[PDB]
């Protein structure tokens, strides 16, 4: 179990780690979060009370260095920074707990809920699609935009995920165009699985961590990017069966966990009643098919 | 953009334009069998792509051969006729190949877009205008060369015959949609119309008969007067 501390808490925020979250007084005596389960990515995250505007965090995980927390008050925000020197950050974190100024990860010990939200998320992937490479850590916020966004201005502050567009030469071979359009799976399975991804883990990955970023920070290109890659998946006539097993499980835990008033900007009608009604794979996702009906019966 | 009554003119300019219609690319007859049951029989059918401004018809026919053993056939008429169109640009030197497709019917888009993907300077649109294109097939000499194909054909065709010469493209694509919308809304009366002199004649080369400034206006108030009462009697007013 590790720790993430913070210097000060200098502005009202709502501080989340995780799917958790903790309101946070101007000048409150808070000093971090500790027993953060190791094994998984993290991302803690910021609200300002007084801008509802940009939500922001940071991706990370513990295994890879010892990570804190402190305000800036000329950029005026929370960053995360990393401490090299490992017993002055012993020694920070002692004394803050023996102090008790450190809320605790609350974990319920039957919950897999943020193992199956993350189950295919892998830190060295995240740095892939948020270049920054000085930081260990990631940053992304509420208004940065994507790769594909932006050929249709910023590139250091992109979100470098794979483009998937189903009307381009990469998607359609010449003398296949009515059936690689009807039928997806060879962009699918030889292109983007076999040739970009190289497995299907990766996949899963990159759709976890859009969909995580369109959660908790409203990247409404992270919500294309997620609606992008389940459809190539629906929209493929042959899908190995491993994956299609997987992926009900995946979107069940993501349906399962989005804000229920959320759901009328961060659900895309279109893709979720071709999905779910008039794909190849209309029959292959029961586990998100049940949840969606009984959540959500009003976009359908 | 979509085309609709505001930008009508840009027809008509010097940027090389195409219509494609798509209607009679799959064309069937219904009946029964001997069980009772219906099944349809395809015929000969084409596709229309009309240059409004030269008046250059390119008639791709269609010879039933094409669905031998396909199924989805309506799904495959619009693939088709995206590959068809595709491949006519292909054949046409760089200068003659157009900058704006405008298709009739709006489930063409995304096959002719699949299909143009190589052109990515040809723009596809689509139209809010109820053209009547469909009605090609009752002009004669086009029905016949039609049905009487024994093999995939591309035949030209001036769709304006020679009247360039003495009209605008714009007054000419309105003679046209105006000899169309009245063939379709009453063929009959219409062929009745052009036809009753037996002294007009239509050239060998020639789709319509060969009128004089003053024929032709008498001919289109005829059309006219054709299309409002039709309209009277579809809607009792
Ligand atoms: C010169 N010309 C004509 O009058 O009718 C044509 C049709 C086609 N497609 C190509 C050329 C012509």
């Amino acid at each position: 179990m590790n720790t993430v501390p913070f210097t000060s808490a200098p502005i009202e925020v709502t501080i989340g780690i995780d799917q958790y979250s903790f309101n946070v007084k101007e000048n409150q005596p808070f000093h971090g979060i500790k027993d953060i389960p190791i094994g998984h990515v993290h991302v803690i995250h910021f609200q300002h009370a007084d801008n509802s505007s940009m939500r922001y965090g940071y991706w990370f995980d513990c295994r890879m260095g010892n990570f804190y927390i402190q305000y800036d008050p000329k950029d005026g925000l929370y960053k995360m920074m990393e401490e090299r020197d490992g017993a002055k950050f012993e020694n920070i974190v002692h004394n803050f707990k023996e102090r008790q100024m450190m809320v605790s990860y609350p974990k319920i010990d039957e919950d897999d809920t943020w193992y199956n939200l993350t189950e295919f998320v892998q830190m060295d992937k995240i740095r892939k699609i948020v270049r920054k490479d000085e930081n260990q850590f990631s940053y992304v916020d509420s208004s940065m935009t994507t790769v594909q966004e932006n050929e249709l201005s910023d590139p250091a502050h992109s979100l470098n995920y794979t483009v998937i567009n189903f009307k381009s030469r990469e998607a359609i071979r010449p003398g296949h165009e009515m059936e690689d359009f009807l039928d997806k799976s060879y962009y699918l399975n030889t292109v983007m699985l076999q040739g970009i991804f190289k497995n299907s883990s990766n996949y899963f990955g990159e759709l976890q961590f859009a969909f995580l970023n369109a959660m908790f920070f409203g990247n409404y290109g992270s919500s294309l990017q997620w609606h992008a890659m389940i459809e190539l998946i629906c929209s493929s006539a042959t899908v190995p069966k491993h994956m299609l097993d997987k992926l009900d499980e995946i979107l069940y835990y993501q349906i399962k966990t989005l804000p229920e008033q959320y759901s009328d900007i961060l659900l895309n009608e279109r893709v979720w009643n071709i999905c779910l009604y008039s794909s190849f794979q209309k029959n292959s996702l029961h586990n998100t098919e049940k949840i969606m009906e009984n959540k959500y019966p009003e976009l359908l | 953009g979509a085309m609709n009554s505001s930008n009508y003119a840009e027809l008509f300019n010097n940027d090389i334009k195409l219509f494609v219609d798509d209607t009679n690319v799959y064309r069937v007859t219904v009946h029964k069998t001997f069980e009772g049951n219906v099944a349809t029989k395809a015929i000969n059918g084409c596709i229309f792509t009309l240059n409004p401004k030269t008046g250059h018809l390119f008639l791709k026919i269609i010879h039933t051969s094409v669905w031998a053993g396909q199924k989805r056939l309506s799904q495959l008429a619009k693939w088709k006729t995206a590959e068809e169109v595709s491949a006519l640009v292909r054949s046409l030197p760089k200068e003659e190949q157009p900058k704006q497709i405008i298709v009739t019917r709006k489930a063409m888009l995304d096959p002719l877009e699949v299909h143009m993907l190589d052109f990515p300077n040809i723009a596809i649109r689509p139209t809010e205008l109820r053209l009547p294109f469909s009605a090609a097939m009752s002009i004669d000499k086009l029905s016949d060369v039609v049905m009487k194909a024994t093999e995939p054909q591309m035949v030209l065709f001036n769709i304006y015959d020679d009247w360039l010469d003495r009209i605008s493209s714009y007054t000419a694509f309105s003679r046209l949609t105006l000899l169309l919308r009245a063939l379709k809304t009453n063929e009959e009366s219409a062929k009745m119309i052009l036809l009753s002199d037996p002294t007009i004649t239509i050239k060998s080369y020639h789709l319509w008969p060969s009128f004089t400034d003053e024929q032709w206006i008498t001919i289109e108030s005829q059309m006219r007067d054709l299309i409002l009462t039709e309209y009277g009697r579809k809607y009792n007013v």
